[PDB]
């Protein structure tokens, strides 16, 4: 984390965009240790429609392991980088680690309703098509279709590359910035 | 320690004065990359200021930003100077850190900026040298509460129903909810009032054969209407049993419970001179007005905010009033009417004249009687008027609070309302964007990723 | 102001009526 | 329950408390009861605050 | 028997107090022992109250009180002189319009 030892090594950022980054980060958290409560209203106000503090949360303690009840610059860089400019196998792992809600890496269908529903909580009232409270759980069977029919995150991992709209979705903010 | 890591030299020659007196392999220097103070000057820059400083002072504390390694993201290679987008005036303070050891605070910058700024370079607030130390604990505490008064966080089943029932205007319901009991209590208080009048209720003018006895009526249907209100009340406690101890709560308890008290004792065994005591308790309805009038609540709070110095009073009071009574009595203990004929009679005196009263039912005699009398009510003038301004400044201290605490609010809620004004903005453009300077072009384009990817469109 | 006035005067009659009850009371029971 | 005992109703102590919340006091009737002395005090001591 | 000055603590207020609070026992003991003077075993009683001034260590406020006196005495100097100034002007013009 000293700025030169966090470079292209480990971290996949050019130095002169990594000091950028630096910047940015410690104007908005002086402290230089982000809490889940700052992680909140730094992404709400992206979106003027209904709140995101629910995706938020979910986001933070995939952000933050072991629990530390606070994100550091090292993790957050980190993740920043293998997403923004990571490996496309590496990019759906953490991503699988966020879905996953039972620790252990399994799923037994309830890890996605609350998911999708808070996805969709941003559009708010002003939807063209009024969401109705069967629509979150019509989209949560709708991602129960891809997944493993017999009875994971092989069959994921393996059947992404065969649903091209990942395989796309995620080159673009891999070649950008 | 690092703080003053320009007097090696002076410990190097301290060295050598315990060298004859030395036993070992003398483990030799430990090296280094150079053995002189060329670190030149190194530019740091703070929004276009630039604040010149010598390495080693720097790292003279590690801790902090500009020490160990954490300044690497501020530097700048491409014209070889460091660049802050801090604050230049506040930055000097923490700059002059570095050079002494202690910090300080000026008189007349904002806190929160100065706070934020001195956390910033992530240096512990603490470390104040106490000059300043008075008046920056002083700001920042004044700022504290005045952000605990900015979360004031009011709210609006029965939940809801019993805070629309407390609030004070809910212009049609709350209004006769507050004016029926205030009328009402006025009424059984001017009742209790012109109970005793003789025309009224007494034998004024029955001795020759109106004495109207209705007023026991009127005080059974008003109590009623006092306890019907506290069972609502008590149905609308979010704790029931937790939130009786309140002062309003024991109030309102202590304005039933005579009434009652007096209907059990009227069946039970009749104790003579006992039922003065309960007539007297009728009085303390007036006592319920504190809902009426904030006034009162205001008091109660000063009461109970300068509630050290109240006991001074007291204590004080009753030293200058044996200190005078003690003397008074023995001074005109025998004279021709001898009316301070004990000292808890003299308590009467040195109290009707240490307060400046003055009635003249009993007065000094003896010469010895007037100048420790005369000495008596300065005394009383005072130890009265010593504790007046502590009680008065603290009413208004406290009554202006609950002005500034309004205020505030009213601009908290208009400030909100600014808020969604400028998302509703932000929603504004995003549509017309959607219909027809780069951050705007690649919020919308997320927006719009947003929208393939939950499959829903956005309409005004 | 005057639509604080009229509830005003409606909080008034009902404070008529409930002293009114109060006279029925003692009335009920004269000497 | 006094002997002369002039305060006759509470309309006529009215005055007795509002000349001793003064601090005015003139002695025309004045509590002869040790349970008067005590309440007389506490008022003027109340009246100078108020 | 603690005393960090056998002499300079006398001569300190406290101990006054303490002196003027024991003596008055110990003189009408030696009085009432050798003497009946009239007058002087009321004299007693009246010092036999100085003991609500030995509650000074107790109460805090009492020095703070002390002290405050002692600042001011210039001030309660002028009081006096002052009372004195009004009491002789408005006491001869009583007497000499009044009699």
């Amino acid at each position: 984390p000293e700025g030169l030892e966090q470079l292209e090594a480990q971290t996949n950022f050019t130095k002169r965009e990594l000091q950028v980054l630096y910047r940015g980060f410690k104007n908005e958290c002086p402290s230089g240790v982000v809490n889940e409560d700052t992680f909140k209203q730094i992404y709400a106000q992206f979106f003027p429609h209904g709140d995101a503090s629910t995706y938020a949360h979910y986001l933070f303690n995939a952000f933050d392991t072991t629990q530390t009840g606070s994100v550091k610059f090292e993790d957050f860089v980190t993740a920043l980088s293998i997403l923004l400019r990571g490996t496309v196998h590496e990019k759906l792992r953490w991503t699988f680690n966020l879905y996953d809600i039972n620790k252990d890496g399994y799923i037994n269908k309830e890890e996605m309703m609350d998911i999708v529903k808070a996805i969709y909580d941003m559009m708010g009232k002003y939807t063209y098509p009024v969401l109705k409270e069967d629509t979150p759980r019509q989209h949560v069977d709708v991602f129960f279709q891809k997944m493993d029919k017999n009875k994971t995150l092989d069959e994921f991992l393996e059947s992404c590359q065969e649903d091209d709209n990942i395989m796309r979705s995620l080159q673009l903010f891999q070649n950008v910035m | 320690a690092a703080g003053v890591a320009a007097w090696l030299p002076f410990a190097r020659a301290a060295a050598i004065g315990w060298m004859p007196v030395a036993s070992g392999p003398m483990p030799a220097p430990p090296r280094q990359e150079r053995k002189r103070t060329q670190d030149a000057l190194i530019v740091l820059n703070v929004s276009g200021t630039r604040f010149q400083t010598w390495q080693d002072t720097l790292e003279r504390y590690p801790d902090t930003l500009l020490g160990s390694s954490e300044r690497d993201f501020f530097y700048h290679p491409e014209t070889q100077q460091y660049f802050f987008d801090r604050d230049p005036d506040i930055f000097r303070h923490i700059l002059n850190f570095y050079r002494t050891g202690k910090l300080h605070y000026p008189r007349h910058e904002c806190i929160s900026a100065y706070d934020e700024e001195l956390a910033f370079f992530g240096l512990i607030p603490e470390i104040i040298g106490d000059c300043c130390y008075e008046e920056y604990k002083d700001r920042r505490r004044e700022n504290a509460e005045r952000l605990q008064d900015d979360a004031d966080t009011d709210t609006a089943a029965r939940q809801r129903v019993w805070r629309a029932f407390e609030n004070p205007h809910t212009s049609t319901m709350a209004l006769v909810f507050y004016y029926v009991t205030g009328f009402f209590i006025a009424v059984s208080v001017i009742a209790n009032v012109v109970e005793t009048v003789p025309c009224g209720s007494s034998p004024g003018h029955i001795k020759e054969l109106r004495y109207a006895v209705a007023f026991f009526c009127l005080d059974t249907a008003c109590v009623m209407i006092f306890t019907v209100e506290y069972l609502l009340r008590l149905a609308a406690a979010p704790s029931r049993y937790r939130f009786v101890r309140s002062v309003m709560s024991i109030i309102d308890v202590v304005a039933i419970l005579p009434y009652y008290i007096g209907l059990v004792m009227t069946d039970n065994e009749d104790v003579s001179g006992a039922f003065v005591t309960l007539r007297v308790f009728r009085v303390f309805r007036i006592f319920k007005f504190s809902r009426h009038s904030q006034g009162l609540r205001i008091l109660g709070y000063t009461l109970k905010s300068c509630a050290s110095e109240l006991g001074f009073l007291l204590f004080s009071l009753t030293m200058a009033i044996i200190i005078f009574a003690t003397v008074m009595f023995y001074a005109e203990k025998g004279s021709s009417a001898s009316k301070f004929t004990s000292i808890p009679a003299a308590f009467w005196y040195t109290i009707v004249t240490m307060t400046t009263l003055g009635y003249g039912d009993m007065v000094p005699k003896t010469i010895a009687g007037k100048i420790f009398g005369s000495i008596c009510s300065l005394s009383g003038v005072l130890v009265i008027a010593l504790p007046v301004p502590v009680i008065v400044s603290n009413f208004s201290r406290i009554y202006h609070q609950n002005q500034r605490a309004d205020k505030r609010r009213a601009q908290k809620k208009a400030r909100l309302a600014r808020i969604r004004a400028a998302k509703s903005g932000s929603a504004n453009a995003y549509m017309q964007s959607k219909r027809s300077s780069s951050f705007e072009t690649q919020h919308h384009h997320l927006l719009h990723c947003l929208e393939k990817t939950t499959n829903h469109e956005f309409v005004d | 102001a005057a639509a604080a006035k009229g509830i005003a005067i409606a909080l008034l009659v009902i404070l008529v009526i409930c002293s009114l009850i109060v006279t029925s009371v003692i009335l009920l029971t004269p000497a």
